[PDB]
RNA sequence: CGGAAGGGAUAACCGCUGAAAGCAUCUAAGCGGGAAGCCCGCCCCAAGAUGAGGCCUCCCACGGCGUCAAGCCGGUAAGGAC
RNA sequence: GGGGAGGUUUGGCACCUCGAUGUCGGCUCGUCGCAUCCUGGGGCUGAAGAAGGUCCCAAGGGUUGGGCUGUUCGCCCAUUAA
RNA sequence: CCGAGCGCGGGAACAACCGAGACCGCCAGCUAAGGCCCCCAAGUCUGGGCUAAGUGGUAAAGGAUGUGGCGCCGCGAAGACAGCCAGGAGGUUGGCUUAGAAGCAGCCAUCCUUUAAAGAGUGCGUAAUAGCUCACUGGUCGAGUGGCGCCGCGCCGAAAAUGA
């Protein structure tokens, strides 16, 4: 872990890196601290809630690091028809079946990108805000249903017979 | 088939979980949705 | 001021001359009626030689109040009775010959075919 | 935020556009700013407004003549408006420009003894048929043995009349500076010289 | 003329990161959203809220006993009651 | 086939009440319980969109007149968000 | 037992659920029921586990990767489990019926073969084929893993009419 700048604080491990500055509020119940190339991760016993927080801790903090390690791959695509999506101004302007344009303004921890108005990408740093806000995009529009129209991060459509079924 | 005091699995997509309270039954086809009521 | 008994009249050619309002086909517990409401009146009397016959439930467009309806333009207008025409179960009146004037009350309801036939407007 | 004092004059159905509209004129009158109020030294958001001056002899006492700017005492007191704070000048009418809705608090005609049929709304009884004993009365009250109590807050017979109430949303039509008459929609209780004031309405969003 | 509007948490429920268990998982640590509903926001009552709270100002010793203790006693002040 | 829940209906017990507890249905005045008719909502579909079938959460409100019904189960027309 | 003890102490309040025959006085200590967080008198006593719902404030038939402890069996450092590349075959489309029925709608039903390895085939799929598949097996890989029987506590099953 080269370009890292480590720090271990109480219930929250502070880390800095090339992209952004962040921490992950883990737990002051097992002990971790700055060393070598990485950081030692140890639990003080073999409880089950322990090991839960073991894989948890390990991940959590690694997820903090994945952002600084240039993990700004926040992916979006929109399989449909009249699903224009523009990088106008700085932010989201898109129609996905609705008549009224959908506008979305970016919070801190992300930067914007729209290549061709049929697929969109955000470039930011927080696995929380990644999936929370991106599934909030999948909430901007419900997928497939019978055939295929709407927003899928990269998901898939399953067919449910349209030419009959409802009778 | 939501909500009933007994809850079971048919296929290997079907499973059981605890969250915010009682028992919950899932599957790939969410047509197999239940609860323990 | 009409209710499920208010004996009322017609000014048409078609057949009936008198009916009896049943409902108002609106807010179902309103019942009160001025120039605009919709009475599903039960037919009471008609002309012994023609179509449409005594005692068939019919829907109905309403005109002519006996207590003047409060006009927007300051004024107030009413006729010499309490009356109007039928609406049929596929919209519009089953009529074709008006007797005497109307009001722009009806015009504000947006039913012109009646108003083009209307000789005098108030 | 905004507001002004006022007395009810008129109600007529003037012809704006081509229309009969209920117009209450409100002589807001000379309402001088006096005791300003703030949370720290007092409690809440308020300023004091004196409806109209006519008391030299028949009033006496501190006079907000001491306040900082004299201005004497009105024919009837200055009042602390909920939500309002100006600059230092006399508010009257022109602060309200043509085309806005406002809240309006009235004190209104009392009545005294009031019955149910014109307090709530019940069914009196037979003007024939049954007993002529009851004629006009509410009928039953509570249940038998259980519960058995006449419920607390119940609708009963007593007083209805002079109440202090704020009405919601009425367009300001016009405004007169020279004598001081605000012209708005049609309502306002109280006598044709009773007590009523304007607040800033809580509109859409 | 008005119900709403808006906020805050939340249910049934929709999701993120997430292990225990190299797989999973909305949950075990935390986050998002979510009802005409809960509280406020909104209109009324409201300081016997024996908590009588807060504020502008007005008036003003002993004027007479109670030598200490608490009051008492009349003309007044500012005012008020008839 | 099992077991449970709720105490609106019809029964069992006769235990207060036979040292006067005066009755169905109708008018009147409400208040509540939610196993919820309608409006909110969500998942499911043997759910194309329009509509429907099911379960769960969700009372803040709303729920018409009428003729033969005296009337216990009426019936129908006319409505209605019901 | 009460009635004849609705005399006394508990049970919150409740003649018979427990303790106790009251002759009267007592500012005398013992003591039964139950009690020590309190009103109410008495240990926030001393100690080792168990529970995470307010279980305890009181419900079931039945249902569950809620947790600790006992114990049974194998895969496995020759390397398990789990995720990956790879076959995952052929007579066989088994027989048969059947419009056709190909492992797969179904009924009758057991052979062996190229083998490291493929089941007269596990679910899905087609009109029936085709097809995703998994069991099988080798590796990659690194230290445990999956199932059964048992004893405790909690979980749901759990919706009413004044306000708790």
């Amino acid at each position: 872990p080269k370009g890292v700048s480590v720090e271990v604080a109480p219930g929250r491990v502070k880390v800095k890196g090339p992209k952004g500055e962040l921490e992950v509020p883990v737990s002051p119940e097992m002990r971790v601290v700055v060393e070598e190339g990485v950081v030692r991760v140890e639990r003080p016993s073999d409880e089950r809630r322990h090991k839960s927080l073991h894989g948890l801790t390990r991940t959590l903090i690694a997820n903090a690091v994945k952002g600084v390690s240039e993990g700004y791959s926040k992916e979006l695509l929109i399989k449909g028809i009249g699903y224009r999506a523009r990088l106008v101004g700085r932010a989201l302007e898109l129609t996905v079946g609705f008549s009224h344009p959908v506008v979305v303004e970016p919070p801190e921890g992300i930067t914007f990108e729209v290549p061709e108005p049929t697929r969109v990408r955000v470039s930011g740093i927080d696995k929380q805000k990644v999936g929370q806000v991106a599934a909030n995009i999948r909430a901007i529009r419900k997928p497939s249903a019978y055939h295929e129209k709407g927003i899928y991060y990269a998901g898939e459509p399953v067919r449910l017979k349209p030419g009959k079924a409802g009778a | 088939m939501k909500v009933r005091a007994s809850v079971k699995r048919i296929c290997d997509k079907c499973k059981v979980i605890r969250r915010h309270g009682r028992v919950y039954v899932i599957c790939e086809n969410p047509k197999h949705k239940q609860r323990q009521g | 001021m009409i209710q499920p008994q208010t004996y009322l009249e017609v000014a048409d050619n078609t057949g009936a001359r008198k009916i009896m309002c049943i409902r108002v086909l609106k807010g179902s517990n309103a019942k009160y009626a001025t120039v605009g409401d919709v009475i599903v009146a039960s037919v009471k009397e008609a002309i012994p030689r023609g179509a449409v016959k005594e005692g068939d439930v019919v829907k109905a467009v309403v005109v002519r109040t006996k207590k003047e309806i409060k006009r927007p333009d300051g004024s107030a207008i009413r006729f010499d009775d309490n009356a109007a025409v039928i609406i049929n179960n596929q919209l519009e009146p089953r009529g074709t010959r008006v007797f005497g004037p109307v009001a722009r009350e009806l015009r504000e309801k947006g039913f012109m075919k009646i108003v083009s036939l209307a000789p005098e407007v108030l | 935020m905004k507001g002004i004092l006022g007395v009810k004059v008129g109600m007529t159905r003037i012809f704006r556009d081509d229309r009969a509209v209920p117009v209450t004129v409100i002589l807001a009158g000379p309402c001088p700013v006096v005791q300003r109020r703030t949370p720290e030294k007092d409690g809440y958001t308020a300023v004091q407004l004196g409806f109209l001056p006519q008391n030299p002899k028949r009033v006496n006492r501190p006079l907000k003549g001491h306040f900082a700017k004299a201005g004497v005492e009105p024919v009837r007191i200055l009042r602390e408006i909920r939500d309002f704070n100006p600059e230092g000048d006399t508010v009257t009418v022109e602060i309200f420009k043509p085309g806005e809705r406002v809240d309006v608090t009235g004190t209104s005609k009392g009545r005294g003894f009031a019955g149910v049929m014109k307090r709530w709304n019940f069914a009196g009884g037979p003007d024939s048929h049954g007993a002529h004993k009851i004629h006009r009365h509410p009928g039953s009250i509570g249940n038998r043995k259980t519960p058995g109590r006449v419920y607390k807050g119940k609708k009963m017979a007593g007083h209805y009349g002079a109440e202090r109430v704020t009405v919601m949303n009425l367009e300001v039509v016009d405004v007169i500076p020279e004598e001081n008459l605000l012209l708005v929609k049609g309502a306002v209780p109280g006598p044709n010289g009773g007590l009523v004031i304007v607040r800033e309405t809580k509109k859409a969003a």
